[PDB]
RNA sequence: ACUUACCAACCCGAUGCAAACUGCGAAUACCGGAGAAUGUUAUCACGGGAGACACACGGCGGGUGCUAACGUCCGUC
RNA sequence: CCUCCUAAAGAGUAACGGAGGAGCACGAAGGUUGGCUAAUCCUGGUCGGACAUCAGGAGGUUAGUGCAAUGGCAUAAGCCA
RNA sequence: GCCUGGCGGCCGUAGCGCGGUGGUCCCACCUGACCCCAUGCCGAACUCAGAAGUGAAACGCCGUAGCGCCGAUGGUAGUGUGGGGUCUCCCCAUGCGAGAGUAGGGAACUGCCAGGCA
């Protein structure tokens, strides 16, 4: 909640005044955001998914929802609709803390950090990245951990272009290399 | 995409009522009122109409757009199709899920004396 | 084949019986179903899977 | 390795557009549907379409995707 | 700058235009504008040369019809499948 | 010699030759040769001709080949009763029609196109004529 | 990490091929309706007495075979 | 036995003609009510590999249908409860 | 009488495409979510209360011929009937006559009801 009210005081007036936009329901706003964990090895040991949900839930007290193989292809000898991955859909309350749980308390702590690339906004203003290692966040403590395990985090936006999606971020500060 | 995905739910519910020939009550809800409609198995004259759009039961009424507001839209559709002689048909609640404001409109024209 | 015939008794003493079909193996337990008994004019319950 | 086919079904339309006929009387014989069936006309489990009334077979062509549609008005 | 002396056509069809070819002449047909087509029929020796050298494809014709003038460019023609002659051409009042 | 990689089917009615011809303009050289007469191309027949040009031409120009066999021919051998099923595939033709381009050639003048391409039409069933590009 | 007298999908414009491909599409033919003419009722039902189920050729539409057969198998006159 | 085909645009049609299949499956892979939408290019992304998984648009039933072919399929017959 | 909500007719000359657009009323995101209901997780939907903003998204209308679509005429191919030659094919009389393409049309037409602007 507290990242709700900061955005709408200072960082609306600011995007509207670097491309100088005429309306505030046109300024890109921060709608979701999606974790999720890719097991891809769970086929061979049925637990690993196990163990990956319980991870998800520390974070983000929000149950996951576990992903489907979909295409059967012997090309990882794997199934079809057997479970390969999970994911948790972050909107509103949590949302807003969930982001502050990553940049506050996990980026000053984050392995061999000068900050993060900036080009990867697939062309269309959504940001997607990754973290190798998953005991950055704090309801996660180190004596609890089976597993090197860690997860992709893709954020999702409603800028129109590339350079609307570097000047909201920017507005959140966000480290950038 | 959000309009559309309501109108899609709903056809097959009215083909019955081409191949049945029955005349149905039509409902049309949004975020900012709610509305009440019967039209012809023809589908394209309409017999009674009634809404919160309209200056004389809307008003009258907290928010023109909650389950009072569509239990008054409710009740009005019912009588005026008694005060012009129509009275069994059936609800084609038009995709919108029969639960809210919805089941308000068609609990509300049950009571007052109609058949469906 | 590979799916045995089976008789339905009518739980209610009438020698109505239904035939049908079943995979004994996949499905060892005793099958039962609600069926109209033409004789005590009520859906009654069926028992047997042999 | 040959030296195989199938009865023939005996299938097409058996009542065609302007054709007086009973209710019960089948009018086309199908796989799928090819023809739908349109105003008081019915569709049996194999996509067999039949009369539902009393009248005159009438082919039309409805709706968004062009489907040809079979119905009976009464005479 | 080529003129091409026609006649308008009587009847019209494959029967009057393979006896057309059956008499060494050939159908046109003129079209365009806002006003109608015009049917016409053709002496076939002199277009066949005529269309032997690119202007005729490129240049506005003049054809001579009952003595008028209509002004049209080729647009296009349709070949003898494979014999040197032709079957068919289309002009237009461009 | 020209065949088609795959097919969908091995073997084919019979079929005929009806009608006339869709390829008739010089559609990618500036001259080329025509098919008058109507019938059938082996590949073989096809493969004979091509050399003739390519031998006249040196490695100079390029030749277009718009017809392709497309059709299996199927033979019964010798000392075979009839019926029993239909032949073996023994080589493949294609259907040819009066005013199919057969061959284009571009990248010589004229007159060596006419001889070029003549040096060809003996290895052909079917009679054949020298046509050229046109203007429209 | 590069080049590459190699091969080269998709993609695009040009170009033909398809009995088991069709976003087009006839000519006939069949069904059904009404209507004048003509027609030894040619029609339909039921019942009595049979023969018949080795076919040939020609025209066309085709499979087969070699668009071979006084070949062969169907459809139709 | 089934599907397509030759079969000449209603039905049927032949050969030791041309290609494939069936002799099972399902207690839900059945009824109904509510509700749901594929294949594959490009770009971006932890271990991401040409192709496990999240995201973006391009795309529009080529997916899918317990299996042979054909005709069907979006009101879905497909997918889930 | 112009505009927008709703229900159909006709069923691509009704549609994309790009440019512009409108919010008083309607539609629309929308704000809050403790409860009717709700996520194989998430107030995105389902949705209950709500009207502070907002034409930005989409929605509705308009201009627009790059694409689709509609596409004559004249001709070609086929073809039923009769006859004919060179009878693997084509031709003549006759009636029916494509498809693709072409000059061209083309940015839908409507009935109803409700509300808002004269
Ligand atoms: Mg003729
Ligand atoms: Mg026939
Ligand atoms: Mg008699
Ligand atoms: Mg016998
Ligand atoms: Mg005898
Ligand atoms: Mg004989
Ligand atoms: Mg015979
Ligand atoms: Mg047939
Ligand atoms: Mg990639
Ligand atoms: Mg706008
Ligand atoms: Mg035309």
């Amino acid at each position: 909640a507290k990242l709700h009210d900061y955005y709408k005081d200072e960082v609306v007036k600011k995007l509207m005044t670097e491309f100088n936009y005429n309306s505030v329901m046109q300024v890109p706003r921060v709608e979701k955001i999606t974790l999720n964990m890719g097991v891809g090895e769970a086929i061979a040991d049925k637990k690993l998914l196990d163990n990956a949900a319980a991870d998800l839930a520390a974070i983000s007290g929000q149950k996951p929802l576990i992903t489907k193989a979909r295409k059967s292809v012997a090309g990882f000898k794997i199934r079809q609709g057997y479970p390969i991955g999970c994911k948790v859909t972050l909107r509103g309350e949590r949302m807003w803390e969930f982001f502050e749980r990553l940049i506050t308390i996990a980026v000053p702590r984050i392995r061999d950090f000068r900050g993060l690339s900036a080009k990867s906004f697939d062309g269309r203003g959504n940001y997607s990245m990754g973290v190798r290692e998953q005991i950055i966040f704090p309801e996660i403590d180190y004596d609890k951990v089976d597993r090197v395990r860690g997860l992709d985090i893709t954020i999702t936006t409603t800028a129109k272009s590339d350079e609307e999606g570097r000047a909201l971020l920017a507005a959140f500060d966000f480290p950038f290399r | 995409d959000k309009k559309s995905a309501r109108i899609r739910r709903a056809t097959r519910a009215r083909r019955k009522l081409q191949e049945l020939g029955a005349t149905r009550l039509v409902v049309h809800r949004t975020p900012r009122h709610i509305y009440a409609q019967v039209i012809a198995p023809n589908g394209s004259e309409v017999l009674v109409a009634a809404s919160t759009v309209e200056k004389a039961i809307a008003e009258q009424l907290k928010y023109t757009g909650n389950k009072d507001a569509a239990a008054a839209v409710g009740k009005a559709v019912a009588e005026r199709a008694l005060e012009k002689g129509i009275k069994d048909v059936s609800f084609d609640r038009s995709g919108f899920q029969y639960h809210g404001r919805v089941q308000a409109l068609a609990d509300a024209a049950r009571e007052a004396g109609l058949q469906f | 084949g590979i799916r045995e015939k089976i008789k339905l008794v009518s739980s209610a003493g009438t020698g109505h019986f239904y035939t049908t079909t079943k995979n004994k193996r996949t499905k060892p337990e005793k099958l039962e179903l609600k069926k109209f008994d033409p004789v005590v004019r009520q859906h009654v319950i069926y028992k047997e899977a042999k | 390795r040959n030296g195989r086919d199938s009865e023939a079904k005996r299938l097409g339309v058996k009542r065609f557009g302007g054709e007086s006929v009973l209710a019960g009387s089948i009018i086309v014989r199908q796989r799928g549907t090819k023809f739908h069936a349109g105003a008081n006309v019915g569709c049996g489990r194999d996509h067999t379409l039949f009369a539902k009334a009393d009248g005159k077979v009438k082919f039309e062509v409805k709706g968004p995707k062009n489907r040809k549609f079979i119905s009976i008005e009464a005479e | 700058m080529f003129t091409i002396n026609a006649e308008v056509r009587k009847e019209q069809g494959k029967g009057a235009s393979r006896r057309l070819r059956a008499a060494n002449k050939f159908p046109a047909i003129i079209y365009g504008g806002k006003e109608a087509p015009l049917a016409i029929e053709l002496d076939h020796d002199k277009v066949m040369n005529m269309q032997a050298k690119a202007e005729f494809y490129s240049e506005v014709l003049t054809i001579v019809v009952d003595g008028k003038e209509i002004k049209v460019k080729a647009q296009d023609v349709q070949r003898h499948p494979y014999k040197p002659k032709l079957q068919h051409i289309d002009f237009v009042r461009a | 010699m020209l065949q088609p990689k795959r097919t969908k089917f091995r073997k084919m009615h019979k079929g005929r030759n009806r009608g006339l011809a869709q390829g008739t303009d010089v559609s990618f050289g500036s001259f080329g040769l025509k098919a008058v007469g109507r019938g059938r191309l082996t590949a073989r027949q096809i493969e004979a001709a091509r050399r003739a040009m390519t031998r006249a031409v040196k490695r100079q120009g390029k030749i277009w080949i718009r017809v392709f066999p497309d059709k299996p021919i199927t033979e019964k051998p010798l000392a075979v009763r009839m019926g029993k099923g239909k032949g073996n595939v023994e080589y493949w033709v294609a259907l040819i029609q009066p005013g199919k381009v057969l061959y284009e050639m571009d990248g010589v003048p004229e007159e060596l196109a006419r001889e070029a391409f003549k040096l060809a039409a003996a290895k052909l069933p079917i009679k054949t004529t020298f046509v050229t590009k046109t203007v429209m």
